[PDB]
């Protein structure tokens, strides 16, 4: 649901 | 933590952004660069728990259940921490049948890091494990067992890496630039308004994880 940057 | 909160608040009382010409290259000390930090996260706790990998590519997760299952980063070596804190070494191909559900969504968690996240500090130059973590709408907290604090925040893709043994921060600015500081230089010759607000936000983010131990 969130996550650290693509 | 106590030590850490004692550092920052000595920082900040220096008003280092407001009292003349700052020297912040001066307060740099590149000895004290960390050599762990979170370089990709992944929050999945409303069901399992947060992933992470930490910057030598060894993985760890937090379970909901407070369990830690940690896998170095040759992929087969597995630490497992209970809840009482009991830990056990062992390896993913010899793992327990009872430890089944949790390795399958270390590795599930692993798979989706290593191929869709970008590694934080990936231009910096080469166990702890997470002990707690928390989220706000501006960045997320965490806190490793070596006592280190990550903060990361997420609107500008700043990070500060905070190492009380060094009494240190690291600074990842926007551009990804990199800069490693000793929190008594930075008190001795200053800093930017950025870094000195980030660092007043730090000693907060730090008195809250002091208050939820």
């Amino acid at each position: 649901p969130l996550h650290s940057t693509a | 933590l106590s030590d850490m909160l004692q550092q920052l608040h000595s920082v900040n009382a220096s008003k280092p952004s407001e009292r003349g010409l700052v020297r912040q290259e001066e307060a740099e000390d590149p000895a004290c660069i960390p050599i762990f930090w979170v370089s990709k996260w992944v929050d999945y706790s409303d069901k399992y728990g947060l992933g992470y990998q930490l910057c030598d590519n060894s993985v760890g997760v937090l379970f909901n259940d407070s369990t830690r299952l940690i896998l170095y980063n040759d992929g087969d070596s597995l630490q497992y921490i209970e809840r009482d804190g009991t830990e056990s070494y062992l390896t993913v191909s010899s793992h327990p049948n009872s430890l089944m559900k949790k390795i399958t969504l270390l590795k599930y968690f692993r798979n989706y890091m290593s191929e869709h996240l970008l590694k934080a500090g990936a231009n910096i130059t080469p166990l702890p494990y997470l002990r707690t973590w928390f989220r706000t709408r501006s960045a997320i907290i965490l806190h490793l067992s070596n006592g280190s604090v990550q903060i990361n925040f997420f609107q500008d893709h700043t990070k500060l890496i905070l190492c009380p043994l060094m009494a240190a921060v690291t600074y990842i600015d926007e551009k990804r630039d990199f800069r490693t500081y000793r929190l008594s230089l930075l008190e001795e010759y200053g800093c930017c308004k950025e870094l000195a607000s980030r660092l007043r936000y730090a000693r907060t983010m730090v008195d809250k994880l002091l208050s939820s131990r």
